[PDB]
């Protein structure tokens, strides 16, 4: 719970971006995944239906990426516009899509609804974590236009 | 013959008319006019309607092509005929304006004759009837009098002026509107006289107006819309006896929602504010400025806003010459106290998104002249201090400050004399309160704007207090000091320090040259990014003369303090203060005494040098930005005081005399000795010598370089040698095509083959090969011709093989140190063309008749030229060239590869069809070297891949499968920045196809 | 392990994904599917294998699953296009005879009765269809079975008997019998013990036990208990029941797509999505009631991806075939 007389409209505000870790990757060493370059991955990926991106509505945030460089493991928790969001599914899956293209195959990823977020988050969760499924939805030619247009750089 | 004329009558009657047309018209050439006439009389008698229309068609066909050649008896009769004919005729009237316009462009008519021939054409046809055409030539019947006879047309009065009136009354088509705005506007234009219908004749253009369109069946025929929209423009400004019509009309359209209507409005206020004064306005001038301010706020169209700030401007200018104009009195200077009235109240609502757009007008207004901004800104500048110590917000502090800065610059612009500086002296103090807090805010961006207040002020020609000018001063210091900031505050106070200094130098000797001197000792006996402020700041001050002859001293004795102490091991902070001075040369080649100055302790830079040779710390690369000091000293130099140096510096090299520098290093031969030290010291030569003025009228050129050619290579040094080189070669380009200039390659070709002969020292000799052939090239000189077809020979050669590639990767770039365009080094812009069209033959063939074992140095070379020589001639020969650089990817050398990945990078997206036929070999070269042991290949191997994208569709399908499947493993790279390109080029791999 | 996994060829003929591998019943030939909807058939010849024949424009989506009539004459396609491919040599080269339609959404399996004439798919739509072969070339739909809630991941015919068995993405297995006095199909049990996708399923040599991997990281043992049955499990209707008699467990990281019950060594293989190949024995001492299975070997990186599917051979024994996400087939031979 958050207070009624007190508001604090810095949240506006909070958004930023720094991307300047190059001096450590300067030399030959190698350079662990952390949770800012897959945050890096997913931060701009447009919401298919307002010109904004996934960082812009809290969709996805640094602190919901969990990662094991050594144990190949990425987890992604995203947290839905709105409890009865029909597109839940959808940003999951553009999600997805950019890991999959993005990520080496080594790597197993996890995207799940946010617990409490969502009121069929197990239903959208066991949807993303079935990869034939995914795969036969990437195979419908209008879906994976508006994914590829959720996930194209600009 | 009459028969012939007969029979050609009768054709044309019968629709053969385009043969009779001219015809007739030959037999008028050789033949006569009045048989004609009464050989189409019968043909035109004939009930008919279309039996006379087509006989005065063919008639008028004729009288258009005879013209001139017609007799006064003649025309007369003509006219006559021709007006009885179309009194008579419907339908027939447009052949008998056809002849009338032939008629008039004769000029062989009485007066009255021409001017009924067009009275009678307006009170009998109707021209709104008439067909588009026939309008046109009813019109063109009116600017042919207006050009032929205008003391006629001028004689009949008004009702001439009237009589047109009624005939341009309607009349939509755009060709016919044209001439009709012309005739007007020369009515205008020449002194024609208007009766009461001064009204009417504004009536009928007034109309039309703004609507713009376009004709679907002729759109480039049909003249376009700002064609029409600037001719009215230009009538409804001829005159201000349009004024009481005009700007109720333009009112009326500003204040319509219609933006084009908007627009066109205000461009021609502002075209007739170029016309119009104080009367003609002065009834409407309230009524006006509502409208302007009004769209100023309301309007989103920044070309609106533009024109409706234009249009303030050039009214305030109107009103401001009648102030001289009007003896008795001005009503003008009151209607700019009636806009400050009015938006005074919204300036101070505490609302900052309503507050600018009135600001913006308020300078508008201000910027038309000096009378009004006096008026303005001493009225305007109590509101805007009373409103900044309101705000006690930062974002709000610097736009009022931002408003105030506006206002400021325009005082200077006009006003030059003492009357505008007696009311800013009551705001001087004031504002000088801004500026300090300004700077004190802990804002970047108010202090920014606090410093470009500060330059303004210090801009003026109105006396300032002192005391401000040590204030400020000291926060100029204050934040060129501190580094907790960005990096642009510091910028800006640098810049703004030498700005105020050459305006007032005694200030910044007051409050900042002992601080900073003070600074540099406290350093002297986290240290680097301290030293470069005070560094950087002693340099951006040195501006003023004066200031120059203080700061230079201080920097020389912190360098001649770095030799004593334990400041030479740092060769990076000793370069720092060579950086400065060069910046103080920089600054110095401006005023000549500076430059004068600097110059004369040139010399004891160079005598802090030689006694580091005299006794057995400065590291050897330090000594090269020490010679760039010295030449940015030599260039911009008095030809007598170029000599005057010259026989002071070449002296000391060549026989060793020191008598100008200080006697401390007197406890010396460079030249004959073999003395590690002083011949180190002969790139400060390459530094002087190499950068004085075209005109150097050396002493002894033939010594010196005598002495240099052996020097280059008998001594065999891993660096000094090569000095040498650079220095002979130096002076070589710079060299005039004098009898010496051949001699003097006489001597290096000689001692260039006599090392390359020797085994001990190929290496200096080919050094020097290179160095000449460059300057050679640079000038395009002749003997560069063999000289590089001998580095073409050398590609062979086991030895100097590599060191061959390293000399065409030399010739192929610009350096710093030697040959500059602003060294006074002479260049030509075009080598690398001129050089490239001798390579491609000797290269190519070279390249395919060389043996496997020294096979790839033929491409290291040609790789080196065409990286370093991205133009436009690349595309022209890639087509052959391609084959090769894709085989100069295969190279070992990680140089090449990055260079000829960084050439191949754009082409792909400048010309992708020629790209596009090597695709297979482009991918797997590419895909090879996403794999190398260099980061940097990878990451411009994969920017390729990237880009390879930009090709069609069609030829990368067969390989997005593999090159998906390769590029899984730059993804797993161990450097984060090659997995930042994997993942741009396999995304982009991704969509090719749907 | 005492075991161990051995290597001994691998394939990469198919471009992307490769989804299924089949034996033929002959041991000698196999047969692979992918995401490049292509079919291989991949014969020895010697000692090293090599496609024979490439099937092309057979299905214009993914073809899922491939599988062998018992019979070495014909082979059936399940495809994502909604349709199932049955392939005959009458021409001397392999050509698409018939195509069986009727799903609304993408085909996941296919099957073959032991006899050879029944043919059973399944797909999204949550449904199980059951064909007829009347003469060659020609088959008829005996029955249209709507029972699982989900999607229908596998569909497997009993070895000795013309049961079928489909495992669903709704958790659950359904056994399927023919009616003796109507001759219509019906569902005969439903076995509720995975808590996710159930993915493969096998039956045991003698087909009175049954292997199934689920998304649950965790395999389990099916016993078919007959009414009447020696064992204190009761039966309430007439029909057999099945209960799960061994869960392995902690044994798979992530999810096991394939699971494989050789009928000549009774070894058992698993598919993991940690591309992995995991191989188990039951002990010798393990009751029937509650059967013990222990890992003897496996190779945790056996794929580069994950694996899609193992295979036991029927006539070599020992003999496995894999194929993977990474786009290769490997076959393997396994000694205890």
């Amino acid at each position: 719970p958050t207070e009624i007389e007190n508001i604090n409209p810095n949240v506006y505000d909070r958004i930023k971006e720094r991307v300047l870790t190059a001096n450590e990757e300067d030399e030959n060493v190698p350079d662990p995944f952390d949770k800012r370059e897959i945050f890096d991955l997913i931060r701009n990926i447009n919401d298919p239906e307002h010109p904004l991106t996934l960082e812009e509505l809290h969709v996805v945030q640094e602190d919901l990426i969990r990662i094991n460089d050594s144990q190949n493991s990425v987890h992604i928790s995203f947290t839905p516009t709105i409890p009865h969001c029909s597109m839940a599914t959808l940003i999951g899956l553009s999600i997805r899509v950019k890991l999959l293209r993005s990520l080496p195959p080594r790597f197993k990823v996890t995207v799940e609804i946010t617990p409490g977020t969502h009121a069929s988050e197990l239903a959208v969760n066991k949807q993303l974590a079935d990869k034939e499924r995914v795969a036969a939805a990437l195979e419908n030619n209008h879906l994976a236009e508006v994914i590829n247009q959720c996930i194209a750089a600009k | 013959p009459m028969g012939a004329l007969c029979g050609l009558v009768q054709d044309f009657v019968m629709g053969q008319q385009e043969g009779p047309a001219d015809q007739v018209a030959a037999d008028v050439k050789s033949g006569t006019v009045l048989q004609v006439v009464e050989a189409l009389g019968s043909s035109l008698e004939n009930a008919e309607p279309r039996t006379r229309a087509r006989g005065a068609q063919l008639l008028s066909q004729v009288l258009l092509q005879c013209h001139s050649l017609l007799s006064e008896k003649e025309v007369v009769h003509l006219i006559l005929f021709y007006e009885n004919r179309l009194k008579d005729h419907h339908l027939v009237v447009p052949s008998v304006l056809q002849g009338l316009r032939a008629l008039s462009m004769s000029v062989a008519l009485p007066p009255g004759l021409a001017v009924s021939v067009l009275k009678a054409i307006f009170q009998e046809v109707h021209v709104q009837s008439l067909l588009q055409v026939d309008r046109h030539t009813v019109f063109s019947i009116i600017t042919n009098f207006m050009r032929s006879r205008e003391e006629e047309l001028k004689g009949l009065g008004a009702d001439f002026t009237f009589g047109f009136i009624q005939v341009m009354d309607g009349e939509k088509d755009p060709r016919n509107l044209l001439l009709a705005f012309r005739i007007v506007h020369d009515l205008i234009s020449k002194d024609y006289s208007l009766g009461p219908f001064v009204e009417e004749l504004f009536e009928v253009t007034s109309c039309y107006f703004p609507i713009d369109f376009t004709p679907p069946p002729n759109d480039p025929y049909g003249i376009q819309r700002e064609d029409l929209i600037l001719s009215l423009r230009a009538v409804l400004a001829s005159t201000p006896r349009f004024a009481e019509f005009l700007l109720p009309l333009l009112i009326e359209k500003v204040d319509s929602e219609i933006l084009s209507a908007k627009l066109d409005s205000l461009q021609t206020l502002n075209a007739c504010c170029a016309v119009y004064g104080q009367k003609e306005l002065k009834d409407f001038l309230p009524s006006l400025w509502a409208s302007i301010r009004r769209e100023v706020f309301q309007t989103a169209s920044e070309r609106v806003e533009a024109e409706g700030l234009a249009a303030l401007h050039s009214l305030t200018a109107c009103l401001s010459c009648s102030v001289l104009r009007a003896d008795a009195e001005d009503l003008l200077g009151s209607f700019l106290s009636n806009i400050l009235q009015d938006c005074r109240h919204h300036l101070c609502e505490p609302d900052m998104k309503l507050v600018w757009p009135s600001a913006k007008l308020l300078q508008a207004a201000a910027g038309a002249s000096a009378r009004a901004c006096e008026h303005l800104t001493s009225n305007v500048l109590p509101l805007l201090l009373e409103q900044f110590h309101k705000h006690s917000q930062s974002n709000q502090r610097r736009t009022i400050l931002e408003m105030i800065l506006g206002f400021l610059k325009l005082q200077q612009k006009w006003s030059y004399e003492d009357r505008d500086e007696r009311p800013l002296s009551s705001f001087k103090d004031q504002l000088c309160s801004l500026v300090f807090m300004a700077l004190t805010d802990p804002s970047t961006q108010l202090q920014l704007v606090g410093i470009r207040t500060l330059t303004v002020l210090g801009a003026q020609p109105g006396l300032l207090s002192a005391e401000d000018l040590e204030l400020a001063v000291g926060h100029l210091y204050r934040l060129t000091f501190l580094e907790e900031d960005s990096q642009s505050c510091r910028v800006a106070a640098l810049e703004a320090s030498g700005t105020l200094a050459t305006l007032y130098p005694g200030a910044f000797s007051r409050h900042l040259l002992p601080k900073l001197a003070e600074e540099l000792h406290k350093g002297e006996s986290t240290k680097c990014s301290r030293h470069f402020r005070c560094l950087q700041a002693l340099s951006a001050v040195s501006t003023h003369p004066s200031i120059v002859k203080e700061t230079l001293p201080l920097l020389l004795q912190h360098l001649c303090q770095a030799n004593k102490g334990n400041m030479v091991t740092e060769s990076s902070e000793v370069v720092a203060v060579c950086q400065s001075l060069q910046q103080v040369a920089e600054k110095c080649q401006q005023d000549p005494e500076s430059y004068w100055y600097f110059h004369k302790t040139a010399v004891p830079c160079l005598f802090a040098l030689a006694v580091q040779a005299s006794m057995p710390l400065l590291e050897d690369e330090v000594l090269a930005a020490l010679a760039s000091v010295i030449g940015t000293a030599t260039t911009h130099l008095s030809p007598e005081l170029a000599a005057q140096s010259v026989t002071c510096i070449v002296p000391l090299f060549l026989d060793g005399n020191t008598s100008f520098l200080p006697e401390n290093s007197f406890p010396f031969q460079p030249f004959q000795d073999g003395s590690s030290g002083q011949r180190r010291l002969v790139a400060l030569l390459t530094a002087f010598v190499c950068s004085l003025p075209r005109n150097v009228e050396i002493p002894q050129l033939n010594r010196l370089m005598r002495e240099l050619l052996k020097q280059s290579c008998g001594h065999s040094c891993p660096f000094s040698s090569t000095a040498a080189t650079k220095c002979f070669a130096g002076l070589l380009n710079k060299q005039p095509p004098g009898q010496q200039l051949e001699e003097f390659l006489q001597l290096a070709v000689g001692t260039v083959e006599a090392g390359l002969a020797s085994e001990s020292s190929r290496d200096q000799a080919f050094t020097l090969l290179l160095w000449v052939t460059k300057a050679l090239v640079l000038r395009y000189h002749p003997l560069s011709a063999c000289l590089t077809t001998r580095l073409m020979g050398l590609l062979s050669d086991p030895e100097l093989g590599c060191a061959a590639a390293d000399g065409f990767s030399l010739l192929m770039s610009d350096c710093t140190d030697v040959l500059t365009r602003a060294g006074h080094a002479d260049v030509r812009i075009m080598f690398r063309q001129r050089f490239f069209t001798d390579n491609v033959p000797a290269l190519v063939q070279g390249f395919h008749a060389a043996p496997q074992d020294v096979k790839p140095n033929y491409l290291k070379g040609l790789s080196h030229v065409l990286n370093r020589l991205p133009k436009p001639v690349l595309l022209p020969e890639l087509p052959t060239l391609l084959s090769l650089l894709l085989e100069a990817l295969s190279c070992p050398d990680s140089v090449v590869q990055l260079s000829t990945l960084s050439c191949l990078q754009p082409l792909l997206l400048e010309a992708p069809q020629i790209m596009s036929l090597h695709v297979d070999t482009l991918v797997t070269k590419f895909l090879n070297l996403s794999s190398s042991y260099s980061m940097a290949v990878r990451i411009a191997a994969l920017q390729c891949m990237h880009a390879l994208t930009r090709l069609p569709t069609s030829v990368l399908l067969p390989y997005k499968s593999q090159v998906i499947r390769a590029l899984a493993k730059p993804l797993d790279d161990k450097k984060r920045l090659v997995r930042k390109e994997a993942v741009s080029a396999r995304g982009e791999w991704f969509l090719l196809g749907s | 392990g005492r075991g161990r996994l051995i290597l001994e060829h691998t394939l990469q003929g198919h471009k992307g994904r490769i989804w299924g591998v089949a034996w033929h019943p002959k041991g000698n030939v196999f047969a692979s599917c992918g995401e490049d909807k292509a079919i291989r058939i991949w014969s020895l010849t010697g000692n090293t294998w090599s496609t024979k024949t490439i099937l092309s424009d057979g299905h214009k989506r993914t073809i899922r699953e491939i599988r062998w009539s018992p019979c070495g004459q014909y082979l059936a396609s399940a495809s994502f296009d909604a349709t199932t491919a049955i392939w005959s040599k009458s021409s001397g080269e392999f050509e698409c005879n018939a195509t069986l339609e009727g799903h609304e959404n993408e085909v996941k399996s296919v099957s073959w009765s032991r006899s050879g004439g029944l043919l059973a798919t399944c797909s999204r739509d949550k449904s199980v269809w059951i064909w007829e072969v009347a003469g060659d070339d020609e088959f008829e739909c005996a029955a249209v079975l709507n029972p699982h809630t989900q999607d229908v991941k596998r569909v497997v015919w009993h070895p000795t008997k013309d049961i079928l068995a489909s495992a669903s993405y709704d958790n659950t297995i359904k056994m399927f019998a023919e009616e003796p006095i109507d001759n219509d199909w019906d569902c005969t049990a439903t076995l509720t013990s995975h808590t996710s996708t159930v993915w493969g399923i096998d039956f045991d040599a003698d087909g009175e036990r049954l292997v199934s991997c689920s998304d649950d990281t965790t395999i389990k043992i099916w016993r078919a208990y007959h009414p009447g049955n020696t064992a204190g499990v009761a039966t309430p209707d007439q029909q057999t029941v099945w209960k799960c008699v061994c869960t392995v467990s902690g044994q798979h990281s992530r999810a096991i797509y394939d699971v494989s019950w050789c009928k000549l060594t009774g070894l058992i293989a698993t598919a993991c999505g940690d591309d992995g190949i995991r191989i188990f024995k039951e002990s010798s001492d393990s009751k029937p009631d509650e059967p013990t299975f222990e890992q003897i070997t496996a190779e945790e990186g056996a794929h580069d991806q994950d694996v899609n599917s193992v295979q036991w051979n029927p006539v070599v024994a020992g003999q496995l075939i894999s194929c993977s996400d990474d786009g290769t087939i490997k076959i393997w031979k396994v000694t205890e």
